[PDB]
DNA sequence: TGGCCTGTCTTA
């Protein structure tokens, strides 16, 4: 009952290139990939659900919450008007899985984020997950024994799933809850992808590239000089076309001119992502900048443009020592959330000002913090 | 025929089954790297240099008027006399099958830059495929391309996500292809009943011989040999095929040219569980067995082997690593 | 013969 493939359902209109059989559960993750000795060598074992069947099982699993949420919004149990399900789509490699050679695994998973019902012309929410990021509500879709950087295998195994999700983007799901047929329609948002996997699935270059952002076309130099005025530009379609431009070189340009034309898209995308930021990384990036500012204000680097490596090192040592004495901060060499949390305080700025001669610069550091 | 082990540089990972080697003026080049091309080599085409049994892959650049074709696994390739290379079909790093045709030539050689131009195709374009053959025939002072065989995904109507990667042999139609203008004509022949992929192809004058291969539907590696004659009058060409006894049974074999007008093929897969350890000699048509080379035990006990023709009557082959390097490579020489 | 731009490996 709790596994995909048990309840019956319908898609209207029927999903493109997806079987209508509803009794399908665990199916081979290779999706019929050829395995003969002539063909490309298949080094991987994977198993998956059909993405629609899994959505069906996850909704039936949460039926009780959906009905009770309808009650809690002063609505009727039997209403069936179009429910809209928002679905966070997610993907990560899981490092070494081996029991003891490294054995790597990729997990493609989803999370029901919110379910709203339409009453008149107000969209009233009937359910939303309290812990979106928990391991507990991250519904597994496919597990595979492969490297997230093994592009050929990854596309081979994930592409059927994406095909299914594309299919669901333009169809309604009819599903029986509590005796009454209910109708669902979905919004899929691939927000669960760390930067490396975003870049890999959207055709972009590796992280060291000059095109540092997956939301815009900035270069590292542009983004550094131009501090704040940047806007979200990129989209999956724009990336598929920038790939085709790379591929076709329509204006017969050189490789550097072509690379500037397509702003990093040298490979063909195959997943639409919603690249976001982690609150952790905001804190970490800010703290790293403030740490450098502190040590440079102690060394007074404006007065010493040709300062050597060892003088700056002693500046860093000075700051470390004084932060240990005043704030009890063990100097570390790898930036982390807890260091950032303890360093980004106004009192820490007072502590570091105790080592800065000019008070005019105390003004500036304190306002910055 | 002497076997020689080869060591490889830092980018050995680029080599994968389905790769190709092309020979331009004695210089060897490598195409079909694993993964999409990286900043270190944006074209994905490499100078393939074996010095002192050491293989170095050095980045090659494309001209300003070039396509940046994707790496392709199992495309049909042939050589066309400027001297150029024909690429048709293949698998991309995203597992899509390409129906396009790319043409490779040496644009400039400083101390090489390539011209890669894609040729558009109209008429009876063959469905995108891999594991198929393409060669050039010459009849009455005219040149034409012959394409035959291979496998592809199911058609869009029957293809289903549960069997999204399932493949079937292409219909065994012969395709004449004019590379200058990009036109294609399909010829159904009664003698070619079944589909065929991973076969060997030999082109001489107005004839193409088809050897071995694997037929998916029957799952048989047929021991038939097919001769294909093509005449090019001023009107529509005429193609006639005839079955010839004495056909070898082998899929994914490698073919190289020794001296002039003598070809040697080194093994492929004879059965799903068995490997073709023997080698065959084709004189232009008669096939004679040759003395099997001095294979090492690693080659003998490997389940999978893959390779390509280097051009100089020498084969470059590779075998998978032990469970505890990813690949181990050898060079097998002839003549 | 380098900086040094790129990708691999290391340690907190
Ligand atoms: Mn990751
Ligand atoms: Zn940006």
């Amino acid at each position: 009952v709790l596994l995909p493939g048990y309840h019956p359902f319908e898609w209207q209109p029927p999903l493109k290139n997806v079987s209508s059989r509803t009794d399908v559960g665990i199916i081979d993750g290779l999706s019929g990939l050829a395995s003969s000795v002539d063909e490309y060598p298949v080094d991987t074992i994977a198993k998956r659900f059909r993405y629609d069947s899994a959505l069906v099982s996850a909704l039936m699993d949460m039926e009780e919450d959906i009905l009770e949420g309808m009650r809690s919004q002063d609505l009727d149990d039997y209403l069936n008007g179009p429910f809209t399900v928002v679905v966070k789509e997610s993907c990560d490699g899981m490092g070494d899985v081996s029991e003891k050679v490294p054995e790597k695994a990729v997990r493609f998973s989803f999370t029901v984020m919110r379910i709203t019902i339409e009453h008149g012309s107000q969209n009233v929410k009937v359910f939303e997950e309290p812990k979106p990021n928990s391991e507990l509500c991250c519904k597994p879709l496919c597990l595979m024994l492969a490297d997230e950087s093994d592009h050929e295998t990854l596309t081979a195994i994930l592409s059927p799933l994406i095909a299914e999700r594309e299919a669901m983007k333009s169809s309604e799901l009819t599903l029986e809850m509590g005796g009454i047929p209910r109708t669902f329609k979905f919004i899929f948002r691939g927000t669960g992808y760390d930067e490396k996997l975003v870049r890999e699935v959207e055709g972009l270059e590796a992280s060291g590239s000059v095109y540092i952002c997956t939301l815009c076309d900035t270069t590292r130099l542009e983004a550094s000089q131009n501090l704040v005025f940047h806007s979200i530009t990129r989209s999956h379609a724009e990336n598929l076309q920038r790939y085709e431009v790379w591929r076709s070189n329509p204006y017969h340009e050189s490789v550097e001119e072509l690379r500037d034309r397509v702003k990093g898209v040298s490979a063909k995308p195959f997943i639409e992502t919603v690249p976001s930021i982690d609150a952790l990384h905001c804190d970490i990036g800010n703290a790293a900048e403030f740490y450098k500012i502190f040590q440079l204000e102690i060394g007074e680097v404006y007065k010493h443009p040709n300062a050597s490596k060892e003088e700056r090192k002693r500046w860093q040592a000075t700051l470390d020592k004084h932060l240990r004495k005043r704030m009890n901060l063990k100097p570390i060499m790898r930036m982390n959330g807890n260091f950032a949390r303890k360093l980004m305080t106004q009192e820490t700025v007072d502590a570091v000002c105790e080592l800065i001669p000019s008070e005019e610069r105390h003004e500036a550091l304190r306002e910055l913090m | 025929m002497s076997l020689q082990m080869v060591t490889v540089g830092h980018n050995i990972a680029l080599i994968q089954p389905g790769f190709s080697l092309m020979n331009f003026d004695g210089q060897v080049f490598f195409f079909g790297q694993k993964g999409w091309p990286k900043r270190s080599c944006p074209t994905g085409v490499f100078h393939f240099d074996i010095k002192q049994n050491h293989l170095k892959l050095k980045p090659a650049i494309f001209s300003k008027d070039s396509c940046y074709l994707p790496p392709l696994r199992y495309p049909a390739t042939c050589s066309y006399k400027k001297h150029q290379y024909i690429i048709h079909g293949g698998k991309t790093p995203n597992n899509e099958l390409s129906d396009k045709i790319y043409i490779m030539s040496v644009a400039c050689k400083n101390n090489v830059t390539f011209r890669c131009t894609e040729k558009d195709l109209v008429g009876d374009v063959p469905e995108p495929r891999y594991g198929h053959s393409i060669d050039v025939v010459y009849s009455r002072g005219k040149s034409m391309g012959v394409l035959f065989g291979g496998r592809s995904y199911m058609p869009s109507t029957q293809r289903t996500t549960e069997k999204w990667n399932s493949v079937a042999d292409c219909l065994p139609h012969v395709f004449l292809i004019d590379f200058e203008f990009g036109c294609a004509t399909s010829y159904i022949l009664p003698e070619l009943q079944d589909g065929l992929s991973f076969h060997v192809s030999i082109a001489r004058n107005d004839t193409v011989y088809i050897l071995g291969g694997h037929s998916l539907a029957s799952n048989i590696r047929p021991a038939n040999l097919y001769r294909i004659r093509v005449d090019l009058p001023l009107g529509t060409p005429a193609v006639n095929c005839t079955v010839l006894p004495g056909g070898i049974s082998v899929s994914s074999a490698i073919l190289t040219q020794t001296n002039n007008d003598e070809f040697v093929i080194v093994g492929g897969y004879q059965l799903e569980n068995q490997k073709r350890m023997v080698c065959s000699l084709v004189s232009l048509i008669e096939i004679s067995e040759m003395e099997t080379p001095d294979w090492t035990s690693d080659i003998k006990h490997s389940k999978i082997w893959f390779g390509s023709n280097m051009g100089n009557g020498t084969i470059f082959l590779g075998i998978p690593g032990d469970n505890k390097e990813a690949f181990y490579f050898y060079t097998l020489r002839c003549s």
